C-alpha cells in the first residue's frame, strides 16, 4: 500500500541554487556541467558519497567507478555493519546463510536484538509457519515485542 | 518548467515538444514552413490570423488534433494580439508585404505592427521573442521597405531586448518571390534556402545562447545578380519600383554576426534546389569568392 | 542440416544472383530518376542502392540471400513498372524525419530510450 | 458605401457557389452507399444544386466517403491536388473522420483529415443519406459566411 | 406532445439548443480527470 | 435438445472411410488424416505431396474435387514450421468438401499450386503478401493486398497490429510521407483469459 | 429445382420472322422502352422536402451518445466499465474513483465518435441504462476536436436529449 | 456545485480545472468550457430519506427493469442510513 507514495513528493526537474540560495528549475545540460566542473576540482577524500536505503546495484557500482576516476574510496552507506575483523571481505560475515527457507528446517532459533515482524514481516511469518507446523523454539534477546 | 510543458515522446507528430509557440504572419510564405516544422515534433501552434479561415486551411494537416490553433487578430488591436501571447512561451513574428497598400504601408507592417507585438508579449510575459527583418536593412538605403526594417529593427531591440532577430537575404524557395520572380519576367546576391531559414529559427527557439542575439542567415555563395538570372532561365528553358531597389542591392557582408552555421544548420546551394522551384515552370552561375 | 533451397545451391551461386540484381539496379536509378521527376541526383540514387546492399553483406545463409533477391526483383520490378508512385521511391530517402542522434549523451537529454 | 458594394458582391458570389456545389465522392467503401442513396429519388440531392456525377475537373466539394488506406492516400491527394479552387472537403463516416473501426490497423490512415484539409465532419457509420444531406447543407451556411471581398477591400 | 407530453425531470433543458458548431459555443474538448503525479516543491528559505 | 447441435454420425462415418482411402492410396505423402465432431475432413500431408494430392483429389473418378474454395495460411510461432497452409477444396460431384494442410517455413519454398487449379494464383500471391511464404514456380509472385514497398508480412503474430510507419501528407516536400508510427491513444491490451479450464475434454497432459 | 433464364427457340415462320423485322426496321422496344420512362414522368416524386420533412426512423434507431440520469438527477453510470470493455472501437476511455459522498463514480468517460461504429453494443452491455445511443443524428461539426467527447459533453447530451431518449426506451425496452 | 476559479475558469463536477500557468486553456479563448451544471452530488443529497418497517429494503431505482439490478440493504445501524450502491437513495428504519 505505499505505492500511492510514488505519486507525491516527487522530483520531476534538475535543481540548481539561483543568487538567491532557492532551488530552481534547469536542464540537464546545466545541472550536469554545475556537477561536473566541482567534481574536476576535487580529488581522493575531498569527494565522498553516501548510498540510501532503495538505491539498485546498477547505480552503486557506476557511483564507485566514477568517485574511483578521481580517487575517492569514500563510497558510504546509511546503515552500519562493523568493519572490524573480516568486515564485509568474506560474504558469510554478513548474509543471512540459512536462507528464508531453511527457518523450516531449524529446530531452534535465537533472536538477537531485533524486532523481525516489522523488519522483515515476510521472515517472520516465515518463523511463524515453523513455530506452528514443526514445533520451533525460539527465543529472544531483547525488548519483549510481540 | 510546467508539468503541461515538459516534453515527452520521440519527436514525431504526437509527441510533445514542450514549445507553445504563437506565430504572426503564418499564413504566408515563410509562416507555412515555420508552422509546418513546428507541427512535425508536437508543438502547441497559435496562428493569429487577419485572412479568410478559407487561406489558413493548409496549416491545419499540419498538427496532431488540437495542436494548431487559429485566432482572428487586427494589427492595430492590442487586444487581439495580448489574447494570442498571453499563453504562449515563444512569440515569432513573420508579418510584411512586399508592396504598400492605400491601409497599411510599410511603417505600419515593419515598425508599427512588430514593435505592438513586441510591447504585449513583453508586457504579457513571453520569454522568447523572434523577429525576421532584412539582411539588407539599412535607413540609408534607396528602398522604403529596407528603411522601414531598419527602424523596426531598432524598435524591437528596444521593447523586447531578449529578442532574437534575424536576418536572412532574399529566401528562394516554392513559392518564393524571387526565383519565381525571374522566370516570370554590379549586383551581388546572396541568396539562402527557405529549409534553412526554417530550421534556423526552430534551432533558435532551442538554444538559450540565442537570447538577445541578431543573425545574419545568409546562402553558402555569392552570385552576380546577372549570372543568377541567367541560370534561372536556363533551368527553366526559357513589380514595384521598390521590389526593383530591392533585389538591385547588394548582400550586405556581416562578419560580425553570427550565422546559420552557429545554429547547427548548414546552409544549401541553390543548385541543388534550383530545380525545384523552377521545374513547374517548363549549367551553374559563376561565383563570387 | 539438410534444407530445401530456393534458388541457390551455396554462396557462390547467391553471390551471382546478387550482382545480377545489383547490375540491374544501378543501370535503372537513371531512368528511375527521369521517369520519376526526383530531385535527387542519379549519384544520390546510385549510392542509396549501394548502401542498400551493403546494409546485407553479412549474411552467409544462401537461402537468405535468395529471398533478398526476390524482395530486390520484386521491388526493381514495382519501379519498372511504374507500380510506385514518387512517394514510394522518396520513401527510402527520409527526408522529412529529423535525424536522430546516436551518442549517448544526446540520447540521454532527450529521453529514455537506448 | 464601398462596403455596401463589397457586402452585396460577398453576398452574390457566396450564393452562387453555394447554390451549385459540385461534389466528386470517393466513394472508397461502405459510405459511398449512403451517399448514393442521398442522390436517390428520396433525397434527391440533386434538388439543392448538387448534381449528381461530376468530373473531378469541375466538382467543387470532395467528399470522402470509406476508409482511406496507406495504399491510396497518394491517390486521394492527387486528385485534390488537382481540383480547381475554390475546393471543399467533406469527410464522411467514422473512417474518413479519424480512422473508425480500422484505427488501429497498420494499413490505413487515420482520418483523411492527414492527407488534405477538411471543412466538414459528418459523423457515423455511415451517416444517414439524411445525416450526409445535414453536412452538405452545413457546408454551404459556411460558404455562407465568407468573405474575401470584404477581407480583400481592408487589405 | 400536444397530446402525450414528455415526462417532466428536474434536470431536462427547458432552453433546446440546434448545432452550434463554428460558433463561439461551440464544444472544445480537454481532461476531465485532475493531475496525477505532484512534483517536490522546495524550500523558500535559502539553506546551502 | 432444442439448444444443442445435433450430430450427424452418417456424414461422420463416411468421411472417416474416405479418410482411409485417400491415406491408403497416397501413403507416400499423408501424415494424419482426422474428422471433426461437426464432420469436416482434414488431410495433413508432407509438403513434397502438395501436386501430387491435390491433383488426386481434382482428378480423380472418387474424388473430384474440382473447385478450391480458399488457400490460406496459419501462423503458429511456436512450431518449427510456424506457417500451416490450409487448402479448402469443393466436390460437386459428391457434394462433399474437404480441408488438405501442410507447412513450412520462412525459408522454405512451397510449390505452386497453379498448375492444379487456377484459383491459387491470387490466394498464394496474398499468402506470400501477408505471411512471407514463397511459392516455386508461381508465374506471377507479388504483394497483392500492401502497399508497394511495404517492409514486412502484416499476417505473423510477432508483426505489431498498427504496424510500424504511418502516412501523412508533408507540405515541406509537396507528397505523402512516410514515418515511424506515433499513437496518440495506444491500443489497449485487455487480459480476457479466464484462469479456470473451460473445456476438460481438451485438456493436455502435464 | 431449377429453371432456365435463357433457353428459348425463335420461331422460323414468315409471321414471326417478319415480326422481328418490323422490330429491327421500327424500333418497336426502343419506343417500349420511351413508355416506361413517361410514366413516370407523370408520377407523383418519391423525394420528401428535408429538412422540412425527416425521414422515418424507429425507437430504436442508434445515433448520438448521451450519458442518462435517474429521476432524481443521480447519474447512472457507476464506472463499471463494461462499456468499455466490449467497445468493438475501443472508442470509450473511463477512469474512476469513490466520490466526495463515496458513490462510485466516473471520473472521465470519454468517446471517440471518430473510432466509434456506432454499433451499439455499449448500450447494450451497460446493466444500468447510463450509456444509449439516442435519436439524434444531425451532429455534423467543422473540426475533429469537435467530435471527441467528455464526460461534460457526454451528460449535457442526456439532459439535452432525455424526454425523447426516455420516450423511445419506454418503446422499446420489453423487447430487450 | 458549478464554482470558478481565480483565473474565471469554471470547475468541473469532477473538480477539473486548468491552474494558472497551465497553456492548454489557449483552447477556450474565443469559444467556451463545455460544464455540465447539474451536478449528480448536489441532487442526490436533496432527496430525502424513505422511512421503513423492516431490517431489510429492496431498491431498484424505480421503474422496475428500467431501473438498476435489484439490491438489498441491511438497516441494522443507527448511526447512519443506508445507502444504494446503484443510484444513492438513502433509507432508514422505523
Ligand atoms: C442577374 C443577377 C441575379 C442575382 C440573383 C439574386 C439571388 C437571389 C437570392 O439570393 O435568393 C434569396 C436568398 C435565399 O436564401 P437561402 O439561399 O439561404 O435559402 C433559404 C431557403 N432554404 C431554407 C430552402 C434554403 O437569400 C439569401 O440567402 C441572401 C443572398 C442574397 C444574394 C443576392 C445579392 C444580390
Ligand atoms: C412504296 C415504296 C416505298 C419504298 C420506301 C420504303 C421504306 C420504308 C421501309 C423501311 C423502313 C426504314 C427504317 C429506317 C430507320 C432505320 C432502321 C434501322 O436502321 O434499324 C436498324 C438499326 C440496327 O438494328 P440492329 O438491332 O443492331 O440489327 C442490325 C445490325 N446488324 O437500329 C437502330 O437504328 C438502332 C436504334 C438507334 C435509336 C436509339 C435511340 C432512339 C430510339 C427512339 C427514337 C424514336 C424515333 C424518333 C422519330 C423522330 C421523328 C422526327
Ligand atoms: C408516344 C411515346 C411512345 C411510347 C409510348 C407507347 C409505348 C408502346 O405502345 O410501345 C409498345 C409497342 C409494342 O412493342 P413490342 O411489344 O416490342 O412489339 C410487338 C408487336 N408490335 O410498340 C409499338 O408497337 C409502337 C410501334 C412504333 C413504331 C412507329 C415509330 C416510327
Ligand atoms: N521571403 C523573403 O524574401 C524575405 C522575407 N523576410 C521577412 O520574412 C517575413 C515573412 O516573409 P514572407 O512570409 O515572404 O512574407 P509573406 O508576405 O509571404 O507573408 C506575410 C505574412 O504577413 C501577414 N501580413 C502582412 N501584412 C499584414 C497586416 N497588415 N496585418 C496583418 N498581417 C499581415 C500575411 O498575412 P495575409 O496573408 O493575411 O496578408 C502573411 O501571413 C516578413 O517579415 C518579411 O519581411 C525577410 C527577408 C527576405
Ligand atoms: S465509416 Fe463505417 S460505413 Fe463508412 S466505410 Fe467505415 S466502416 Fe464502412
Ligand atoms: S456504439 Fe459501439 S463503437 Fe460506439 S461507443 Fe458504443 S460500443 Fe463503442
Ligand atoms: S455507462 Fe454503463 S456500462 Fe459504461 S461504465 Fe457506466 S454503468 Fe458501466
Ligand atoms: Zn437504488
Amino acid at each position: 500500500f505505499a505505492y500511492d507514495g510514488l505519486k507525491r513528493q516527487r522530483l520531476t526537474e534538475p535543481m540548481v541554487r539561483n543568487e538567491k540560495g532557492l532551488l530552481t528549475h534547469t536542464t540537464w545540460e546545466d545541472a550536469l556541467s554545475r556537477v561536473a566542473g566541482m567534481l574536476q576540482s576535487f580529488q581522493g577524500n575531498d569527494v565522498a558519497a553516501i548510498a540510501g536505503g532503495l538505491v539498485d546495484a546498477e547505480a552503486l557500482i557506476a557511483l564507485k567507478d566514477l568517485l574511483n576516476r578521481v580517487d575517492s574510496d569514500t563510497l558510504c552507506t546509511e546503515e552500519v555493519f562493523p568493519t572490524a575483523g573480516a568486515g564485509t571481505d568474506l560474504r558469510s560475515n554478513y548474509l543471512l546463510n540459512t536462507t528464508i527457507a531453511g527457518v523450516e528446517e531449524a529446530d531452534v532459533v535465537l533472536l538477537v536484538g531485533t524486532n523481525p515482524r516489522f523488519e522483515a514481516p515476510l521472515f517472520n511469518a516465515r518463523i511463524r509457519k515453523s513455530w506452528l507446523h514443526n514445533d520451533l523454539k525460539v527465543a529472544l534477546i531483547g525488548s519483549p515485542v510481540d | 518548467l510546467h508539468h503541461a510543458v515538459i516534453p515527452h515522446g520521440k519527436g514525431g507528430r504526437s509527441s510533445v515538444s514542450g514549445i507553445v509557440a504563437t506565430v504572426f504572419g503564418a499564413t504566408g510564405f515563410l509562416g507555412r514552413y515555420v508552422v509546418n516544422h513546428l507541427g512535425r515534433m508536437g508543438s502547441q501552434v497559435i496562428v493569429p490570423h487577419r485572412c479568410e479561415p478559407y487561406d489558413t486551411m493548409h496549416l491545419r494537416p499540419m498538427g496532431d488534433l488540437g495542436q494548431i490553433i487559429f485566432m482572428d487578430w487586427n494589427g492595430r488591436d492590442k487586444d487581439s494580439i495580448r489574447r494570442a501571447v498571453e499563453h504562449s512561451s515563444v512569440v515569432i513574428n513573420l508579418v510584411g508585404r512586399e508592396w504598400e497598400t492605400q491601409n497599411f504601408d510599410f511603417e505600419d507592417v515593419f515598425v508599427k505592427i512588430p514593435q505592438a507585438i513586441a510591447q504585449v508579449s513583453k508586457e504579457a510575459g513571453v520569454e522568447k521573442f523572434i523577429h525576421i527583418s532584412h539582411l539588407n536593412a539599412d535607413i540609408k538605403s534607396s528602398s522604403k521597405y529596407l528603411r522601414s526594417k531598419a527602424v523596426g529593427e531598432k524598435e524591437v531591440r528596444e521593447t523586447f531586448p531578449e529578442a532574437t532577430i534575424i536576418k536572412p537575404a532574399e529566401i528562394f524557395g516554392r513559392e518564393d518571390r524571387f526565383l519565381n520572380y525571374f522566370a516570370n519576367i554590379k549586383t551581388v546576391k546572396q541568396p539562402v534556402y527557405i529549409v534553412d531559414v526554417t530550421k534556423g529559427i526552430i534551432n533558435a527557439i532551442k538554444d538559450p545562447d540565442a537570447r538577445g542575439k541578431t543573425f545574419a542567415f545568409v546562402g553558402p555563395s555569392r552570385y552576380l545578380l546577372f549570372d543568377l538570372v541567367q541560370y534561372v532561365f536556363a533551368v527553366a528553358h526559357r513589380t514595384t519600383r521598390d521590389k526593383v531597389e530591392r533585389i538591385h542591392t547588394t548582400d550586405k557582408i556581416l562578419p560580425h554576426l553570427p550565422g546559420l552555421e552557429d545554429l547547427g544548420v548548414e546552409a544549401t546551394p541553390l543548385e541543388l534546389k534550383a530545380i525545384e522551384v523552377l521545374r513547374r515552370h517548363r549549367q551553374p552561375a559563376k561565383t563570387i569568392p | 542440416t539438410s534444407v530445401k533451397p530456393i534458388f541457390s545451391r551455396d554462396m557462390n551461386e547467391a553471390k551471382r544472383r546478387v550482382r545480377e540484381l545489383y547490375r540491374a539496379w544501378y543501370r535503372e536509378v537513371p531512368n528511375t530518376v527521369h521517369l520519376f521527376q526526383l530531385d535527387i541526383s542519379v549519384k544520390q540514387g546510385r549510392d542509396k542502392v549501394r548502401e542498400m546492399f551493403k546494409k546485407n553483406a553479412h549474411i552467409t545463409d544462401p537461402r537468405v540471400v535468395d529471398l533478398l533477391v526476390i524482395k530486390g526483383k520484386m521491388e526493381l520490378e514495382e519501379t519498372i513498372k511504374v507500380w510506385k508512385q514518387r512517394t514510394h521511391v522518396m520513401r527510402f530517402f527520409h527526408e522529412t524525419e529529423a535525424p536522430r542522434p546516436k551518442d549517448f549523451l544526446s540520447k540521454f537529454y532527450v529521453g529514455h530510450d537506448p | 458605401r464601398g462596403e455596401y458594394v463589397v457586402a452585396k458582391l460577398d453576398d452574390l458570389i457566396n450564393w452562387a457557389r453555394r447554390s451549385s456545389l459540385w461534389p466528386m465522392t470517393f466513394g472508397l467503401a461502405c459510405c459511398a452507399v449512403e451517399m448514393m442513396h442521398m442522390a436517390a429519388p428520396r433525397y434527391d440531392m440533386d434538388r439543392f444544386g448538387v448534381v449528381f456525377r461530376a468530373s473531378p475537373r469541375q466538382s467543387d466539394v470532395m467528399i470522402v466517403a470509406g476508409t482511406l488506406t496507406n495504399k491510396m492516400a497518394p491517390a486521394l491527394r492527387k486528385v485534390y491536388d488537382q481540383m480547381p479552387e475554390p475546393r471543399y472537403v467533406v469527410s464522411m463516416g467514422s473512417c474518413a473522420n479519424g480512422g473508425g473501426y480500422y484505427h488501429y490497423s497498420y494499413s490505413v490512415v487515420r482520418g483523411c483529415d492527414r492527407i488534405v484539409p477538411v471543412d466538414i465532419y459528418v459523423p457515423g457509420c455511415p451517416p444517414t443519406a439524411e445525416a450526409l444531406l445535414y453536412g452538405i447543407l452545413q457546408l454551404q451556411k459556411k460558404i455562407k459566411r465568407e468573405k474575401r471581398l470584404r477581407i480583400w477591400y481592408r487589405r | 406532445p400536444t397530446v402525450k407530453p414528455p415526462t417532466a425531470r428536474k434536470f431536462i433543458w427547458t432552453n433546446h439548443k440546434f448545432n452550434l458548431s463554428g460558433t463561439p459555443q461551440q464544444y472544445v474538448p480537454y481532461s476531465t480527470t485532475r493531475k496525477k503525479i505532484q512534483e517536490w516543491v522546495p524550500p523558500s528559505t535559502p539553506y546551502k | 435438445r432444442p439448444t444443442v447441435r445435433p450430430r450427424n454420425d452418417v456424414a461422420h462415418k463416411q468421411l472417416s472411410a474416405f479418410g482411409e482411402y485417400v491415406a491408403e492410396i497416397l501413403p507416400k505423402y499423408v501424415q494424419q488424416v482426422q474428422v471433426s465432431c461437426f464432420n469436416e475432413l482434414e488431410i495433413c500431408i508432407h509438403p513434397d505431396g502438395v501436386i501430387p494430392v491435390l491433383t488426386f483429389l481434382r482428378d480423380h473418378s472418387n474424388a473430384q474435387f474440382k473447385s478450391l474454395a480458399d488457400l490460406t495460411a496459419v501462423d503458429i510461432p511456436t512450431r518449427q514450421n510456424r506457417f500451416e497452409i490450409v487448402y479448402n477444396l469443393l466436390s460437386l460431384r459428391f457434394n462433399s468438401r474437404i480441408r488438405v494442410k501442410t507447412y513450412t517455413d520462412e525459408l522454405t519454398p512451397i510449390e505452386s499450386s497453379v498448375p492444379v487449379y487456377k484459383a491459387a494464383n491470387w490466394y498464394e500471391r496474398e499468402i506470400w503478401d501477408m505471411f512471407g511464404v514463397f511459392f516455386a514456380n508461381h508465374p506471377d509472385l507479388r504483394r497483392i493486398l500492401t502497399d508497394y514497398g511495404f517492409e514486412g508480412h502484416p499476417f505473423r503474430k510477432d508483426f505489431p497490429l498498427s504496424g510500424y510507419v504511418e502516412l501523412r501528407y508533408d507540405d515541406e516536400v509537396k507528397r505523402v510521407v512516410a514515418e515511424p508510427v506515433e499513437l496518440a491513444q495506444e491500443f489497449r491490451k485487455f487480459d480476457l483469459n479466464s484462469p479456470w479450464e473451460a473445456f476438460p475434454a481438451y485438456r493436455q497432459p502435464p | 429445382t431449377y429453371k432456365y433464364v435463357n433457353l428459348r427457340e425463335p420461331s422460323m415462320d414468315m409471321k414471326s420472322v417478319t415480326d422481328r423485322a418490323a422490330q429491327t426496321l421500327l424500333w418497336t422496344e426502343l419506343i417500349r422502352g420511351l413508355g416506361m420512362t413517361l410514366s413516370y414522368l407523370f408520377r407523383e416524386p418519391a423525394t420528401i422536402n428535408y429538412p422540412f420533412e425527416k425521414g422515418p426512423l424507429s425507437p430504436r434507431f442508434r445515433g448520438e451518445h448521451a450519458l442518462r440520469r435517474y429521476p432524481s438527477g443521480e447519474e447512472r453510470c457507476i464506472a463499471c466499465k463494461l462499456c468499455e470493455a466490449v467497445c468493438p472501437a475501443q472508442a470509450i476511455t473511463i477512469e474512476a474513483e469513490p466520490r466526495a459522498d463515496g458513490s462510485r463514480r466516473t471520473t472521465r468517460y470519454d468517446i471517440d465518435m471518430t473510432k466509434c461504429i456506432y454499433c451499439g453494443f455499449c448500450q447494450e452491455a451497460c446493466p444500468v441504462d447510463a450509456i444509449v445511443e439516442g435519436p439524434n443524428f444531425e451532429f455534423s461539426t467543422e473540426t475533429h476536436e469537435e467530435l471527441l467527447y467528455n464526460k461534460e459533453k457526454l451528460l449535457n447530451n442526456g439532459d439535452k436529449w432525455e424526454a425523447e431518449i426516455a420516450a423511445n426506451i419506454q418503446a422499446d425496452y420489453l423487447y430487450r | 456545485g458549478v464554482r470558478t476559479s481565480p483565473t474565471g475558469e469554471k470547475v468541473t463536477h469532477t473538480g477539473q480545472v486548468y491552474d494558472d500557468g497551465d497553456y492548454r486553456k489557449v483552447r477556450f479563448v474565443g469559444r467556451q468550457k463545455e460544464v455540465n451544471e447539474n451536478f449528480a452530488i448536489d441532487l442526490i443529497a436533496e432527496q430525502p430519506v424513505s422511512q421503513v418497517g423492516s431490517r431489510v429494503i429492496s431498491c431498484d431505482g424505480g421503474g422496475g427493469a428500467l431501473g438498476h439490478p435489484r439490491v438489498y440493504i441491511n438497516l441494522d445501524k443507527e448511526t447512519k442510513t443506508g445507502t444504494c450502491g446503484y443510484c444513492g437513495l438513502q433509507f432508514r428504519q422505523q
